[PDB]
């Protein structure tokens, strides 16, 4: 049974080391793009107050 | 967008660059039909026969003629229909459902009518 | 709405700032021979890798020129414009999001680094600093860009079926 | 498996720093952006003036 | 203007010619289709009775004859053209096959893209669904050794269950030179259809496991010969 | 023949008749498009649209057209350049590379820079 | 050889008498899509039903309105020919 486990848990992990390293890879470009996202939005955002100021002066 | 606001000018934009590639197609049309467009291309020419067929209307003189009554279109209403249109919301209504008609809730009454 | 094929300046690069020679020095040549590339290639089934490479390009400086009316922008903002789209800087950017990118850029050198447009006022010339730092701009601006990125075959038996 | 946990430790651990540069930097420019556009609006009202 | 009318006028008397060749090149097609159609149907018939013969002898435990017990995935053959021109053809393949795609997917099985022809695979270059394999130069001349390997390729995705729970073709139908239309049909899992009224070497059940197969490429190679001959 | 020598002529002679049928081809390609054509035609419209571009020049008038300086072509290196393009010594490189450049020495330099 | 759809009356339908009115009152239309269905179906392999039988009517109804030189037809004998196409008997 623990020669059997040793075998589950080579396969096991061996598996979930290609699936964590996806997601190390998938995590890391996510957080950019949330990041680039909420850059953007407060780039626009900035802009359209700009542009309400330059029409309320 | 000065005077007719931003979204009815990027509207009416949008329509005319439709009709504008559909009319410079027009010479391929004409000789093979449309199936052998690309499909970017067929794609354009589905919805530009619906909006060149949506710019269509059953007016309030045309009574005397075709005995159905007239159609007030409000330019929201006109805007809406048209934004709906260019951004292909309407590609599976067939092009005999948009002829002579007034409006969103007029082209549901034809469509379900065909 | 400039045809581009048919238009032409005969003074050409005696009638610019030795910057903007340098950016644009052939784009009315580039973009007409991209819209005679772009009439034969319109039902090509596919393209050769520079021939894809070239209609790719005419589409981000088309879209690049594309200008609204009562926005002038100063020389020193056009040779930065134009800059993105002859180094093929643009070549990454999706043809749809070219203006959003050309003005989020020309506010970005505008606001953090005006010395690219003060000097390219003041030598008329992009100096090869210059053009190192507006590079360096250009790829630092690249990476906060929010883009837009029946019947049934049967076997017959010839028995009856089971109960 | 104790290198690819690793690597997704490290990975969230980076992404958040760098994050964190990112919207510092976009703060940054947003601030320059709407100072800009009030120039511009100071330099309209001169126009109409 | 007269001279870009005179233009015109050459032009379209230059095109006049070459659809005028390409139509009659196509009816002299249509005839050499038809021909390598009835040169490969005895062979088809004669399988299919040897089929019958072997299926009647089996205990037709065979994996090709038996539901999946979850319907994971359907693998599609999507027939097209490689050569342009041909007008709706296309069209009403495409057509067909988004049919099969809202049937298959409202019983609950996502279709997997398998294509013939380099017209489809633009199509689903377009439409965003992958496909998972192709072949593109044979259509309007389809050989046994082509035919041969797609249906390899079909049956090997299905034998799998990463693999498909049922498997369809999609082409046109040739039944006259002015009548034609796309149809689709499953060839796997394949109906058995019990009916109203010889020895095996070595045993039913090894030839009707080794013949199943070939049986698949015949009729996936009955199909590429009447979509070339639709096609034309 | 006689004055220019039949080394020229034939060269002439055969660059004329590729942008002849390239002419003739033009109103096809444009509709039914260059896939539909024979392998003979289809490689001769490769040849004729490199030629096309190769009979253009960097002139020493056009330095404010151009930026780059200007070229002169020896009589001896343009028939040997289209005579080498005229049966096809050149169909392996991109279409661009002959546009707007002095002779072989250019065209390979050019070649290898794209 | 009357061109639907391009010929048209713009003082008629006010003149036009009750029954004939109430007979040919779609018969135009009819017409006009007949022509554009069967220059569509012409190069077609097949159709459906409802439109094989609207072609197969229009061009009965086109049958139904050609008539011979110095043969003109009373308006109480016209409004009953145009019953006959419009009203289906001559499917």
């Amino acid at each position: 049974a623990e020669r059997e486990a040793m075998l589950a848990k080579t396969a096991a992990d061996n598996r979930k080391s290609a699936e964590q390293v996806a997601a190390a890879q998938a995590d890391y470009e996510k957080e950019m793009a949330e990041a680039r996202a909420q850059a953007s939005a407060l780039r626009d955002e900035a802009r359209a107050a700009g542009r309400s100021v330059v029409d309320e002066k | 967008p000065a005077i007719v606001g931003d979204e009815h000018y990027r509207v009416a934009q949008e329509v005319i660059r439709i009709l504008q590639r559909y009319k410079d197609l027009q010479d391929i049309i004409a000789i093979l039909g449309i199936d052998e467009l690309s499909e970017e291309d067929k794609q354009l020419v589905n919805r530009a026969r619906r909006i060149e067929r949506f710019l269509s209307q059953n007016m309030m003189a045309a009574e005397q003629f075709t005995g159905q009554p007239g159609s007030t279109v409000p330019l929201k209403e006109t805007i809406e229909a048209f934004d709906k249109l260019t951004k292909g919301e309407f590609d599976h209504l067939p092009e005999q459902a948009f002829f002579l008609i007034g409006g969103l809730d007029d082209l549901a009454k034809k469509a379900e009518s065909l | 709405a400039i045809n581009v094929g048919v238009s032409v300046s005969r003074v050409g690069g005696a009638a610019q700032i030795k910057a903007m020679k340098e950016v644009a020095g052939s784009l009315r040549l580039d973009l007409s021979q991209y819209r005679e590339l772009e009439a034969f290639a319109a039902f090509a089934s596919d393209l050769d890798a520079a021939s894809k490479a070239q209609l790719d390009r005419g589409a981000r400086l088309v879209e690049l020129l594309k200008q609204p009316q009562y926005s002038p922008l100063a020389v020193e903002e056009q040779v930065v414009a134009i800059f993105l789209g002859t180094q093929g800087h643009l070549d990454s950017v999706p043809v749809e999001d070219v203006q959003r990118f050309e003005s989020e850029l020309l506010e970005h050198v505008k606001a953090s680094h005006s010395d690219i447009f003060d000097g390219i006022r003041e030598t008329k010339k992009l100096s090869e600093e210059a053009e190192e730092k507006l590079v360096s701009v250009i790829n630092e601006f690249k990476k906060g860009f929010q883009a837009s990125d029946l019947e049934k075959e049967s076997v017959k038996v010839r028995k009856p079926a089971p109960k | 498996l104790a290198d690819a946990d690793a690597m997704h430790a490290k990975a969230l651990a980076d992404a958040k720093a760098e994050s964190e540069k990112v919207t510092e930097e976009a703060k940054q420019d947003s601030e320059r952006i709407a100072a800009q556009l009030s120039e511009q609006a100071g330099s309209e009202a001169e126009r109409i003036k | 203007t007269l001279r870009e009318l005179r233009g015109r006028i050459r032009s379209a008397g230059s095109i006049k010619k070459i659809t005028k060749a390409q139509e009659l090149i196509a009816t002299s097609r249509i005839a050499k289709a038809q021909a390598r159609v009835e040169a490969a149907r005895p062979y088809a018939a004669e399988i299919t009775n040897m089929l019958t013969e072997l299926a009647g002898a089996s205990a037709l435990d065979h994996p090709l004859l038996v539901e999946r017990k979850q319907p994971k995935r359907a693998g599609v053959l999507v027939v097209s053209s490689d050569r342009g021109l041909c007008g709706a053809y296309n069209a009403n393949v495409l057509r067909r096959a988004e049919e099969l795609f809202s049937l298959l997917r409202d019983e609950g099985k996502d279709p997997v893209l398998y294509v013939v022809g380099r017209k489809a695979l633009g199509y689903f270059s377009f439409r965003q669904r992958t496909v998972v394999e192709s072949w593109t130069g044979f259509s309007e001349r389809p050989t046994y050794e082509n035919a041969r390997e797609i249906a390899d390729t079909l049956v090997n995705a299905f034998m799998a269950g990463l693999g498909v729970d049922e498997l369809h073709i999609v082409f046109t139908e040739f039944r006259s030179m002015l009548s034609q239309t796309a149809v689709a049909r499953r060839a796997a899992p394949m109906e058995v259809e019990y009916v109203g009224e010889y020895s095996f070497e070595p045993d039913p059940e090894t030839l009707f496991d080794a013949l199943l197969p070939r049986y698949i490429a015949t009729r996936v190679y009955a199909a590429l010969l009447e979509a070339a001959a639709s096609e034309s």
